[PDB]
RNA sequence: GUGAACAGCCUCUAGUUGAUAGAAUAAUGUAGAUAAGGGAAGUCGGCAAAAUAGAUCCGUAACUUCGGGAUAAGGAUUGGC
RNA sequence: CUCUUAAGGUAGCCAAAUGCCUCGUCAUCUAAUUAGUGACGCGCAUGAAUGGAUUAACGAGAUUCCCACUGUCCCUAUCUA
RNA sequence: GCAGUCAAGCGUUCAUAGCGACAUUGCUUUUUGAUUCUUCGAUGUCGGCUCUUCCUAUCAUACCGAAGCAGAAUUCGGUAAGCGUUGGAUUGUUCACCCACUAAUAGGGAACGUGAGCUGGGUUUAGACCGUCGUGAGACAGGUUAGUUUUACCCUACUGAUGAAUGUUACCGCAAUAGUAAUUGAACUUAGUACGAGAGGAACAGUUCAUUCGGAUAAUUGGUUUUUGCGGCUGUCUGAUCAGGCAUUGCCGCGAAGCUACCAUCCGCUGGAUUAUGGCUGAACGCCUCUAAGUCAGAAUCCAUGCUAGAACGCGGUGAUUUC
């Protein structure tokens, strides 16, 4: 996760290391999210800090609108392309990596989300549920 | 608890088994085994697919 | 002059030394606290292990995003069999820690016990026990004044058990044999209780029971010498490394000018014994029923053995328990199944267990059916039968 | 024979079948392979490896000594009958 | 205008394979650059066949970055001789 | 580099909450000097990588004492090294610098730990280009580019593995000694509560997860494929067919089994005794005082429980013990 955030998270897989690119879901105007650091993320050497779904991220955007450019924003994790075991026993995944932009609260930049949405991020973000299409 | 079907080769899927994949639509798909996956990440067509 | 930067020791000091256990019935080494105030039971069961399956049930803990809800989870499904009284032993308190005082054996010893005193049983006499038998013949005396040196002394009693190996599709005739101890009120009921018993049975219901947590001490399956990267966790060194990579690159500085007994080494893994603990049981299954692997919401006669056999086992044909996850040891080894030293007043420990649904597929591959009624169901008729 | 081909691969005539051998398949090697998700975060440095690749048709920028650059880049096609 | 010692650095070019100070200042590229590039120039100590500046083409030369790529790495596993 | 004594002064008032000039006593041996004792019939010379262990002058984490401590936050100090102490952009760098996460991104040693462990980027041969210097040959901890990293099979140490002799052989055990392990964060709730003009704004109990570490495990998902298991493909060879050989495993799809992954799942015990400190009774001193005698509470500490080995010269209980 990250915080500011409502609740709890389970452990899913990870799919996102540091250094990773992203789809940007929202319309923000920006294309994509590119993963510098991960809000939960401890420490062991030469271990790179990873995200999954429903974390908050540290990103830049590497491409899109220059008035969103060359600075660190969060960023929320909706999709991953990594296949994670939900605790009712069934192993799933989606077809890309997706974030949205935020605030450190959780409060989304844009208001839309193209794509379904992982329910595990939906419920930890109020705000990223309230914007959403499709859940899971 | 309920039994799915792969959505490929129409075959029962209890508890735990297989994979779920959810593509860009919505449209939510389920193989009880790697290999009705594998078939189906190749674009193949179950109705050319004699056992299924 | 200091490592550049900070990171754990690789692996853990407590498991020392890496060797192979010096036998593969791996020893209780602690037994639970008598509590004198309560019947006479084991404290803990043989058994050989079959396999694993998975269970599906609904979620009792509160507060959790998963209460109320479906989950499945892993089982392994250990072969227990009753076992067979066939001697109580006394031990006394000295300064130098308890001892076994006597022991006293039953009249008649078994040939799968009887075996397992015999390196080459075949070609033998078979004359295990025959002159101690006699002792019985003077009406009482000889076995009576021990039982009585042990109601005397002794500070704790433990039986003599061996499993009946022969009601398990095992290939080994010979049986194993080992102590339990008698947690059950006073050191005179329990020798009574003991000599009550002699050549009969105690089956698991008496000693195990649905949702009790349970330790498991058993040897570790063996894997012979391993290099230090995948006994040790340590990482591996760069491609570029001159004879080797799979090693660790200092295994020590100039001084002291000695290799020292915490860094990491090549050698044996696996073969270890473990005690692993706090396993709840999630069913402890009877051998007559034809219902093992049934559910009150899954309503069909299975046996718990999957379709195909357990893999590497064989059939389940007798009690069986079912414990969450997973537990050391492999497939056709014996192991020891002990109740707990503590009492675990948690709420994990505490949730009372039901299942809805046993798996019990081919675990021989992908197992698309759950019994011959549903494959036929399914596939209609084929150019094989009718 | 395949094919642009004295290439690679298979063959005929001819010539070899000779380079101690047996039993196992630990570690660590030398040589040959593959890896879910991420994609150089490794490293002095993409070192090593991986990706491209024949042919037909289409398309092709700056710059230039006007000769080049240029297979630039970028596409579609390819069996059998 | 003057002195050393004959002249007194022109056309050009640069923190350049030549700049000490120095990780120079500004700009650019990055989340962040003792790196790269574009600039600036009282240049410790650039500079005109002791050749200076420009330069298409070529390079198993040195150097930066992008795309593709991938077990370099996260973080290891497995197989063959 | 680190720590003291004194107290002018700072601190609205007030030397000492936190500091502290002028002076002055020391400690350290990761600096750098000084020396030249050892090595010039040679102790591989930097940094990184990797791995272990130690020091404490403690950054985090436990429990405290103090404040210019209202709360929240912080700062000063004690017992404390039990346990952590990271991912990156630039540089050969050590060092430095910025980005970023974080409970915290503490400082040092072990031949400036660690080259028959790597790497070889820099320095440190011979090639070559510069600038400065020199008439020149050549020189310049100045810039630049290319420049071979050898041996273990011995002894010991360490990892694991057998094993003669204690009548024989077998089974079941004891436990001396040695090792030992868990770690840290958040959310819900307490609670918009205590406190506070306000702005703000905690904690214990309870509950749910997560991080770092460790030990197993393979039902599931994934990886791997000489199952050369099934099928598909190119080329050639067996007259065709069927069925096959060859192409260093010819190539492609699937592929059981085994092995195996924070890429998978399961599991990681609870008693006592103490430290700092706060106290009880209580004199010394008819008062006072936690201390002198006696005593209570009390920490990531320690000792047990628990976990691993089992002394091959520590032990106990038990079975059978030879006519060819
Ligand atoms: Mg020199």
């Amino acid at each position: 996760s990250g915080n500011g955030a409502q609740g709890t998270k389970f452990r899913i897989s990870l799919g996102l290391p540091v250094g990773a690119i992203m789809n940007c879901a929202d319309n923000s105007g920006a294309r994509n999210l590119y993963i510098i650091a991960v809000k939960g993320s401890g420490s062991r050497l030469n271990r790179l800090p990873a995200a999954s779904l429903g974390d908050m991220v540290m990103a830049t955007v590497k491409k899109g609108k220059p008035e969103l450019r060359k600075k660190v924003m969060p960023a929320i994790v909706v999709r991953q392309a990594k296949s994670w075991r939900r605790r009712d026993g069934v192993f799933l995944y989606f077809e890309d990596n997706a974030g949205v932009i935020a605030n450190p609260k959780g409060e989304m930049k844009g208001s839309a989300i193209t794509g379904p949405v992982g329910k595990e991020c939906a419920d930890l973000w109020p705000r990223v549920a309230s914007n959403s299409g499709v859940v899971v | 608890m309920k039994v799915e079907i792969d959505s490929f080769s129409g075959a029962k899927i209890y508890p735990g088994r297989g994979t779920l994949f959810v593509r860009g639509d919505s449209k939510i798909f389920r193989f009880q085994n790697s290999k009705s996956a594998s078939l189906f990440k190749q674009r193949k067509n179950p109705r050319r697919i004699a056992w299924t | 002059s200091h490592r550049k930067y900070e990171a754990p020791r690789h692996g853990h000091l407590g498991f020392l030394p890496r060797k192979r256990a010096a036998s593969i019935r791996a020893r209780v080494k602690a037994f639970p606290k008598d509590d004198r105030s309560k019947p006479v039971a084991l404290t803990s069961f043989l058994g050989y292990k079959a396999g694993m399956t998975t269970i599906v049930r609904d979620l009792d803990r509160p507060g959790s995003k998963f209460h109320k809800r479906e989950v499945v989870e892993a089982v392994t499904v250990v072969d227990t069999p009753p076992v067979v009284v066939v001697g109580v032993v006394g031990y006394v308190e000295t300064p130098r820690g308890l001892r076994s005082l006597t022991t006293v054996w039953a009249e008649h010893l078994s040939d799968e016990v009887k075996r397992r005193f015999y390196k080459n049983w075949y070609k033998s006499k078979k004359k295990a026990f025959t002159k101690y038998s006699a002792k019985y013949a003077q009406d009482g005396a000889g076995i009576e004044r021990e039982l009585a040196r042990i109601k005397k002394y002794a500070s704790v009693v433990r039986v003599l058990v061996h499993t009946q190996i022969r009601k398990t599709p095992l290939a080994q005739k010979k049986a194993h044999l080992a102590e339990i101890q008698l947690n059950g009120g006073s050191i005179s009921e329990k020798v009574d209780w003991a000599r009550e018993h002699f050549e009969k049975t105690v089956a698991v219901d008496s000693v195990f029971e649905q949702n009790e947590m349970i330790d498991a001490i058993a040897v570790t399956k063996g894997h012979g010498f391993e290099g230090v990267t995948h006994r040790w966790g340590t990482k591996k060194l760069p491609r570029k490394t001159h004879r080797g990579l799979r090693k660790v690159a200092c295994i020590g500085a100039w001084h002291p000018a000695h290799v020292m007994w915490s860094v990491a080494r090549a050698g044996q893994r696996g073969y270890h014994s473990r005690t692993s603990i706090n396993h709840k049981i999630y069913r402890v299954g009877k051998g007559d029923d034809e219902a093992n692997g049934a559910t009150s919401f899954d309503r069909t006669k299975k046996t718990i053995t999957p379709m195909g056999g357990f893999v590497h086992y064989g059939e389940i044909k007798n009690d069986f328990i079912m414990v969450k996850g997973c537990i050391p040891g492999n497939r056709k080894r014996i192991v020891t199944l002990r109740k707990s030293l503590y009492t675990n007043t948690s709420r994990k420990a505490l949730e009372e267990v039901s299942l809805k649904w046993i798996d019990t597929a081919s675990k021989f591959g992908k197992g698309r059916f759950q019994t011959p009624a549903e494959k036929h169901a399914f596939m209609g008729t084929l150019k094989k039968d009718l």
